[PDB]
């Protein structure tokens, strides 16, 4: 059969505020 | 751009399933060396190899050397831009621990999330990536 990988975006990358608030 | 962070998915016998987390960073891949274990990446009819890798460490770049050379100073809480299977992503911020080994100190995330996390990127509040979730970050000014 067949084995495969590959990338799926799932975020910017960034520092969010309100995740501290 | 490409920058970003990314899943890492993988299909089998298994069915698909989220094998683990990534970073894109200056048109470098980076993730966990048993994530791939050196595998080949898809990346839209577009195949990633390992352009250096540890086994020991544990990490591995695709595309060109490993870009992230900033430390944590062991004072300031971080975030961790978590990437859970299943789950949409979401930053947590937290203060690593700090702990002593015969390589130097490091510091490591207190949150537990399930095995395909691993490689959510932590990074300071300068936005800078400090190291990889499941891997810990080093300490340094
Ligand atoms: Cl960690």
């Amino acid at each position: 059969s067949e084995f495969d990988m590959w990338l799926e975006r799932a975020a910017d990358i960034t520092w969010e505020m309100d995740a501290a608030i | 751009t490409t920058t970003g962070v990314y899943r890492i998915m993988a299909r089998g016998i298994l069915g698909t399933y989220q094998a683990g987390v990534g970073v894109m960073y200056e048109n470098v891949f980076h993730t966990l060396w048993h994530t791939t274990r050196g595998a080949a990446i898809m990346s839209g009819e577009g195949k990633l190899t390992p352009y250096w890798g540890s086994v020991k460490e544990d990490r591995i770049a695709y595309g060109g050397p490993w870009r992230f050379d900033r430390k944590w100073n062991g004072t300031d809480d971080v975030q961790v831009i978590v990437v859970e299977p299943g789950k949409a992503a979401v930053n947590i911020q937290t203060k690593p621990g700090v702990f002593k080994t015969p390589l130097g100190e490091v510091g490591a995330v207190s949150l537990d999330y399930p095995r395909g996390t691993s490689g959510s990127p932590i990074l300071d509040s300068n936005g800078d990536i400090i190291g990889l979730y499941g891997n810990g970050v080093e300490l340094g000014d």
